[PDB]
Formats: C-alpha cells, structure tokens, sequence
C-alpha cells in the first residue's frame, strides 16, 4: 500500500536511472511498427 | 543518428504544430507514442514551437498512451519546461490556459505527475508565482489519498521554502484521510521549526511567512484527533516559540481541541 508507493517517490531518481540503463536501445527502423517507412513514405509526398 | 526520411517527415510535422490550433493532429504525430524510440522522434518536431493547443492535445495524447513511467519523461522533458518558460517570459507572469489545463490532465497519472512535475519543480528553485499556479492545479484536481500523502510526506521532509510550503499546504488542504507514517511526518515537520534550548539549524529561527501558518492551522484542524499527546506537546510548544500574531492562537485552540490516538 502506502509502504510499496512512498519508497518508488523517495528514490524516484534512482528509479529512472535504473529504467533507462536497462531498457535503452538505439533508433532501429526495424526494431518498430512494420509500417512505419510506409507512412515516413505517404506523407514526404502530400 | 537518425534516418533522414524521418528527420525530414518530422522536422515538417514540427512545422505543422507551431500553428497547429484545431481539427486532428498529423497523423505521423499521433503515431509516436506507438513508436519504442518516442523520446528521440518527439525531439525532431521540436516541442518547445508548439503552439500551446498542440502541446495540450499531446499532453492528452501522450499520457494517455504511455506507460506511467514514460508519461513521466514526456511530462518532465515537455510540459514541465514549457509551464516554467511561458511563466518566466509572458507579461504579467501567468500561464496560457492551453498549457494549464495541460498540466491539469496530466495529474491524471498522479505519480507520473509528482515524479515528472512536481518534484522537480520544487527541487530546482520552484518560485512563489510558479508554486501558485501549479498549486492551483494541485487543488483542483482530485487525487487517490495515497498518491496524496505520499507527495506529502516526500515534500516534508525537503529543506524549508516558501514554495514547497506552498505545496505542503495545498496538500494538507485536500483534509484526506492519512497513513499515520505522514501524520507523522507532518508534525516532525512542524517540530524542527522550535527551538531547542542544544542543536538547532537555521529552522529554529528562521523568519516563516503566514503560509507556514496557514499549513499548520490546517493541519491542525483537520488531524487534531489523529496524533499522540507527546505529539500535541511538541505542536503546543511550536506554537509558543514561534506562533504568529492572529493564526498562533487559532491553532494552539484546535490542538487542544483534539482527543489522542
């Protein structure tokens, strides 16, 4: 309850410190939606 | 680095959302959040141009959408530097209405909100104007208890300002039910403004301005019934060594007024 929540505000720093080193990639075009260049495509042309 | 179909697809979007004012958002915009890589594609429509509708049509879209943890990002990187900009740089010091009921939306995810905005704000030189309309916010919006008392406590235990004092008694204002941890943490707050006859800091005599009052009265009507009487004491003497004129008498009333737990 309240002891789960009040520690994630206390070291809510170390928190995103700690997301960021273990979900971090790289942009990789084909690591997203598949129709992503599809629509890069559509629209670069009005 | 990124592909240059994307650098130039969104450096036009970019250029879309500096006047963007109705209707639906580019569509390349609103697929962003659906993007792993946001944050880096985000950058590239360059939200600082936004216009002040777009950025609370983001705010909606993009909290909304992302996960707690990532709204956190969107609403520290984005909405927290654009309510601090646009109130440093307008006129009379006020906040565009788009972007404050941008702010407003994002309280939607409170703990997104406390750790993206409002921790942060007080912990790097929040003012008083600033305090005050985020605060307004803070008021408005209806938050669960224990997201509330967790913000709470967490600006408790910060060194004194005006501003975070404001927040703390907004807070206290919101009367909610709290865990006994924060009641706690309240009157350990109020305590460490006494004076001890060894070791004090600045807190003991430090000038404190009616908006501690304030925090303390409130604190004192609405939890008089919720802290021990050792509690009461050291509240009681607070109120001695550093009681104001008007408010000191109306609080001292209220503490006395309340049953032990």
């Amino acid at each position: 309850q309240y002891d789960q929540i009040i520690n994630g505000y206390e070291n809510y720093e170390e928190e995103l410190e700690e997301d960021e080193e273990q979900n971090y990639q790289p942009f990789d075009m084909s690591a997203e939606r598949s129709d992503f260049e599809s629509m890069l495509d559509d629209f670069l042309d009005n | 680095a990124l592909p240059e179909k994307v650098i130039k697809a969104y450096t036009t979007v970019g250029s879309i959302l500096k006047t963007w004012t109705h209707g639906k958002l580019p569509k390349l915009f609103k697929v962003i959040p659906s993007l792993r890589n946001w944050q880096d594609v985000i950058y590239v429509t360059n939200p600082e141009e936004w216009s002040p509708h777009v950025v609370y049509e983001a705010t909606k879209l993009f909290v909304s959408n992302l996960t707690a943890k990532e709204s956190q990002k969107f609403i520290n990187l984005i909405l927290l530097e654009r309510f601090r900009d646009n109130i440093e740089t307008s006129e009379d010091h006020s906040l565009n209405y788009h972007i404050y009921r941008a702010v407003k939306k994002s309280l939607y995810k409170p703990s997104a909100f406390f750790k993206g905005f409002l921790f942060p704000l007080v912990e790097t030189g929040c003012n008083v104007r600033e305090a005050t309309i985020a605060g307004s916010v803070l008021a408005k919006v209806s938050v669960p208890a224990l997201h509330s008392s967790a913000a709470l406590s967490y600006l408790l235990r910060l060194p004194f300002s005006p501003p975070t004092t404001v927040f703390i008694k907004i807070l206290l204002d919101k009367k909610y039910a709290l865990p006994y941890q924060t009641v706690d943490d309240c009157v350990y707050y109020f305590m460490r403004f006494r004076i001890l006859d060894g070791s004090n800091g600045e807190d003991a005599t430090r000038v404190l301005p009616v908006i501690w009052h304030k925090a303390f009265l409130t604190f004192a009507q609405r939890y008089k019934n919720d802290i021990t009487q050792d509690q009461r004491d050291f509240l009681l003497e607070t109120v001695r060594q550093r009681g104001h004129k008007d408010i000191g008498p109306e609080i001292r009333r209220e503490l006395l007024a309340g049953a032990s737990r």
